[PDB]
RNA sequence: ACAGUGCCAGGUGGGGAGUUUGACUGGGGCGGUACACCUGUCAAACGGUAACGCAGGUGUCCUAAGGCGAGCUCAGGGAGGACAGAAACCUCCCGUGGAGCAGAAGGGCAAAAGCUCGCUUGAUCUUGAUUUUCAGUACGAAUACAGACCGUGAAAGCGGGGCCUCACGAUCCUUCUGACCUUUUGGGUUUUAAGCAGGAGGUGUCAGAAAAGUUACCACAGGGAUAACUGGCUUGUGGCGGCCAAGCGUUCAUAGCGACGUCGCUUUUUGAUCCUUCGAUGUCGGCUCUUCCUAUCAUUGUGAAGCAGAAUUCACCAAGCG
RNA sequence: GCGGAAUCAGCGGGGAAAGAAGACCCUGUUGAGCUUGACUCUAGUCUGGCACGGUGAAGAGACAUGAUCGUUUUUUCACUG
RNA sequence: UAAAACAAAGCAUCGCGAAGGCCCGCGGCGGGUGUUGACGCGAUGUGAUUUCUGCCCAGUGCUCUGAAUGUCAAAGUGAAGAAAUUCAAUGAAGCGCGGGUAAACGGCGGGAGUAACUAUGACUCUCUUAAGGUAGCCAAAUGCCUCGUCAUCUAAUUAGU
RNA sequence: UGCGAGUGCCUAGUGGGCCACUUUUGGUAAGCAGAACUGGCGCUGCGGGAUGAACCGAACGCCGGGUUAAGGCGCCCGAU
RNA sequence: GAGGUCCGUAGCGGUCCUGACGUGCGAAUCGGUCGUCCGACCUGGGUAUAGGGGCGAAAGACUAAUCGAACCAUCUAGUAGCUGGUUCCCUCCAAAGUUUCCCUCAGGAUAGCUGGCGCUCUCCGCAGUUUUAUCCGGUAAAGCGAAUGAUUAGAGGUCUU
RNA sequence: AGCAUG
RNA sequence: GAGCAGAGUGGCGCAGGAGCGUGCUGGGCCCAUAACCCAGAGGCGAUGGAUCGAAACCAUCCUCUGCUACCA
């Protein structure tokens, strides 16, 4: 027989994610001395849609 | 899958569109055979919690 | 069929009729070091699957019954392999059937 | 210090691989086994002889149902005797087998091959020859001996399985048995292994590969050695027509019919067969169009009616025209 | 039965017309696609053993009639390299 | 062969908390989903809306627990033997053993008697299964018998309703 | 009564058969299917059956003469 | 002035005539009639996915006129119990479709039938024949007042029921 | 515990 | 046509040394009926054979029910 579609999805030819217009990875900030002991502040500049 | 041909899905083929075999399968199935409800503990309409 | 447990018959070593204990012969346990067995093992070892044929289409239900005869002479202790015709039922030293009795 | 990796071991594994999926056959399939055997017949008075020809049987059973010896006679019938009788047991007479001999059938058998007792293990060990199928190969089965050791009987004798015709199985592998046996390799000892000879574990497709389907998505080599459509022989069946005359026809066998029987024709039904056609003869119906046949519905000419007229039945020449 | 040069335009009766070593059926100890409760295998995967693979402390043990000491099997807790 | 097929929104199951689920890869601290995180990713069935979704866990699957007899490989342990070897105990997963699950694959009877004219038979007895086809629907694109029976459509209908 | 016999090697093709008088099984029957004996066709031409694989006669080197077989002798067409 | 909204151009497609053509304009075209035409829309270029693989709103569809496994070279002059063909003359001899065995029935092995080469002898032996003796057979015929198995009709007896 | 009918 | 299965108390069934529940009859309880209690009766489809002996085993008939009957 043939390789089935759920078996072809793992090769990543036409089943890769469409990621050109994505705005980046949504990650918290890296831990550091200031976050581990006190705090810092930031201004919320934008609220966007990816 | 039942709408395909047996060459290309373990569910296709037949003069009627029927599965012809149990949908539930063991977790230790090879790729190509592992389709349908995967290692289902329970199946059917949930009635309760 | 029915066979008595003692038979007076020819003994090859003594050269004359002597009493013999009668028992039934059963096939002995197979050895792992028979030349054919170890050749078979070495041929099976590896890749290729089964090599020799396996018999499947059995046809006969009955086996020939073979009697093992022990010469009773104390220092002879000779043994012979004696086969009789095949039969479904067999026994050693059954009761002697007697006629002219109510059933 | 477990995930993990390396290597082994067990399980699962049509996800994937390789392969197989008997034969015979009034085409193949389904059915059956006519595939290994036995009895009667076919079978044509030596022997041999075919079909999915007829009637059957077999893959067993037997410590005796094998081997001797002795003593008796069976099936059935008649006549009698308390319960007793259609049928229990006893007695006499007749009784060529009309019984029995494990089973299918055929043959054979009466101081026995049958029945009852006594003793037993010739159903044991061994080398050759021969018959049956046959290629004069094998197996199986069988027959005459010969050499041991025995059984039985007073003895002559008889007996190495079943009264005869069936009841069974190679190479390779394993297993048991046998010898003060041979080899186990530079020599020696002991395990082990391998030899030699005889049994067993089985191939039923029975001279003996280890083996499931589907393809209407299909392919190749061929086949008229082989089906489906047409043609050919045949005519059971289908259709049509005669001969006889029980009865019907209120009378009256035959105006019209015609049972029980029996003789044909036809190839517009269906079968039966498989002769031509598989390096292709375009399958059912409808349309269109021509011609031909008569087993005559109507029309022309006639004969008979249970033909008053009318209408309607049977028949004759007749296919010109509808 | 009969038959008479050479031809033109039509025609679809016949050449069992032409095309394609029948695609139906059967045979072949020829195949392929597909399926599975066919036979024999196999990737993957689950589980066990040995190695990488160390440091302690306790428990249950085999040991060197009770206990001690030092050899090892295993369970648990802890450590890090 | 354009369709009644496929897809579709809707509905309903199943797996997965990342050393994970599904899948690729000859191979590596390889790779896709993943610039992802259950309102997500992956795997199936049915097929808008309306109204419903009956019973069966016996079979075949899938699944949860590992202590009763069980079985169960390699390695390790012990013993006997001159040794090869043999024996014994021990004993993982998996099968058996015990639960669940059908919007998993699937399945869902027969025979007799009886109501005051007949005819049906609500009713009764009985053999039986895991359950004996519930709500609905039809000579249907599903009914052989069959051109079923009645009505309508027509002068006449194997058609249609 | 007739006739020269015995014996050894090596060996190709064949292993689809068919028909007829008498015997004969299945079948209603068949240009059907299956057997026995002998002879044919296949492998074979020739005279006759108008025509024909197997029917009747007869078997074959190239020719002259004669005579016959089976079948024939109105004409086709040799012979009343 | 909304809508996977309607009619309808361009575009995209391909219903019916089962029209044209069917050694064609053409190895799929032509005419009229058709479907859709703001969207799951049409389209160039770039780019990725490659053969037991790809891709597939799923027809086993498409993958360079090739797809139920592309194309190229090689292994390879692959195998065939099956078709077809098999080249000069004359002379002599001249068959078989039968037996047994075989996963054998379109094929082989084997015996038979044939030919070739001889040799040992001859100028006693043999025979698809009759005769004279001697056995063997159970078919045609016949028989049922003889056995077995059928089967028709009358008689005469009796107490045997 | 079970207790139908005129 | 070929294959298979089944014939037994009035009606549904079990089953080598003739029964079950229901139906029926008789007596109880009851004013009476059904319910309940105590008892009784009622019979291997046909033929032949094997077996000492069979409803059962083996064959042949008479009914009945199911599965097939493809491919062109
Ligand atoms: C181009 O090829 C064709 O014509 C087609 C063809 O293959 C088609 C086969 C099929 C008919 C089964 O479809 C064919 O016709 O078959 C054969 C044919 O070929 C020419 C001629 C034959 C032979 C003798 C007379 N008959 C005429 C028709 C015919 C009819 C049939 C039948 C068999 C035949 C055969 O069996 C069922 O009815
Ligand atoms: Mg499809
Ligand atoms: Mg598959
Ligand atoms: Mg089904
Ligand atoms: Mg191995
Ligand atoms: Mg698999
Ligand atoms: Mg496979
Ligand atoms: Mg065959
Ligand atoms: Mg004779
Ligand atoms: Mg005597
Ligand atoms: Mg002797
Ligand atoms: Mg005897
Ligand atoms: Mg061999
Ligand atoms: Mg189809
Ligand atoms: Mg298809
Ligand atoms: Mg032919
Ligand atoms: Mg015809
Ligand atoms: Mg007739
Ligand atoms: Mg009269
Ligand atoms: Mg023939
Ligand atoms: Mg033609
Ligand atoms: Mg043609
Ligand atoms: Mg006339
Ligand atoms: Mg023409
Ligand atoms: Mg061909
Ligand atoms: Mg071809
Ligand atoms: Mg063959
Ligand atoms: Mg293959
Ligand atoms: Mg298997
Ligand atoms: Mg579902
Ligand atoms: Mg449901
Ligand atoms: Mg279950
Ligand atoms: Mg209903
Ligand atoms: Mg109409
Ligand atoms: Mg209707
Ligand atoms: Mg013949
Ligand atoms: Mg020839
Ligand atoms: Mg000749
Ligand atoms: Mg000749
Ligand atoms: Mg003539
Ligand atoms: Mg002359
Ligand atoms: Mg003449
Ligand atoms: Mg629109
Ligand atoms: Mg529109
Ligand atoms: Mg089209
Ligand atoms: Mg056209
Ligand atoms: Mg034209
Ligand atoms: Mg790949
Ligand atoms: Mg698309
Ligand atoms: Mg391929
Ligand atoms: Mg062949
Ligand atoms: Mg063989
Ligand atoms: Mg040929
Ligand atoms: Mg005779
Ligand atoms: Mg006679
Ligand atoms: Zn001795």
């Amino acid at each position: 027989g043939r390789v089935i579609r759920g078996q072809r999805k793992g090769a990543g030819s036409v089943f890769r994610a469409h990621v050109k217009h994505r705005k980046g990875a949504a990650r918290l900030r890296a831990v550091d001395f200031a976050e581990r002991h006190g705090y810092i502040k930031g201004i919320v500049k934008d609220i966007i849609h990816d | 899958g039942v709408a395909m041909n047996p060459v290309e899905h373990p569910f296709g083929g037949g003069n009627h569109q029927h599965i012809g075999k149990p949908s539930t399968i063991r977790r230790d199935a090879p790729a190509g055979r592992k389709v349908g409800l995967i290692a289902a503990r329970r199946t059917g309409r949930l009635r309760g919690t | 069929v029915n066979v008595p447990k003692t038979r007076r018959t020819f003994c090859k070593k003594c050269g004359k009729h002597q009493p013999h204990k009668v028992t039934q012969y059963k096939k002995g346990k197979d050895s792992l070091y028979a030349q054919g067995k170890r050749r078979y093992d070495r041929k099976q070892s590896g890749y290729g699957g089964q090599t020799k044929p396996i018999f499947r289409k059995k046809a006969k239900t009955t086996k020939k019954i073979v009697l093992r005869l022990e010469c009773v002479e104390p220092n002879c202790r000779s043994k012979r392999m004696l086969a009789i015709k095949r039969c479904k039922h067999f026994e050693l030293g059954g009761d002697k059937k007697r006629k002219g009795q109510v059933i």
